[PDB]
Order: C-alpha cells, then structure tokens, then sequence
C-alpha cells in the first residue's frame, strides 16, 4: 500500500512479494521504482 | 524522492566595450646640406742623383 500511494503508468499486484512491472515508463520513474527498493529486501522489478 | 532541474536558469549580463585613439604626428626637414669632407693639398718630389 506504501508503494502504490507514491507511485499515483504503473501496475501494482501483490502476489507473494511486492511485484512491479510495465511496459514503457521513463528512467524517472524507475529511479523512483528503485529509491523505494531500500524499503524492503524482498523486492523484484 | 525529489529530483532537481535539468539546469539552473543563471543571469545574463551585456558588456559594452568603447575603444578610442587619436594620433598627430608632425616631419620637418629644412635647410641647406653642406659637404664636410673635402680633399687637401697634395705635395710630391722625385729625383735621380745617379
């Protein structure tokens, strides 16, 4: 839920870790994707 | 999760540049140009006594 209030083009699921995909988002958004990825180990891109 | 600009908008500065020179120049040559090397008098003698 963290994750998904400060990202609103991305997709947010839940599976069984934290999952986060898209097709064409600008390198600002994934440095963004990644600044959060030091919120928790259990992080896939 | 900030980002910063692209770059910072600086200040523009205008320079006006004034160079100014003035010559005067004067040549003066008057007169009346002697010789002040001539030659001398000359003195020769010769003789046979035998």
């Amino acid at each position: 839920e963290e994750m998904r209030e400060l990202m609103g083009a991305k997709i947010r699921v839940v599976g069984d870790h934290v999952v986060v995909d898209g097709k064409n988002l600008a390198p600002t958004t994934l440095a963004r994707v990644r600044a959060l990825q030091a919120l928790y180990p259990k992080t896939i891109v | 999760l900030a980002t910063p600009s692209p770059f910072d908008m600086e200040k523009m500065v205008w320079l006006d540049v004034n160079i100014l020179e003035i010559r005067k120049s004067v040549l003066e040559n008057f007169g009346v140009d002697w010789s002040k090397q001539i030659p001398g008098p000359f003195a020769a003698f010769g003789k046979d006594f035998v």
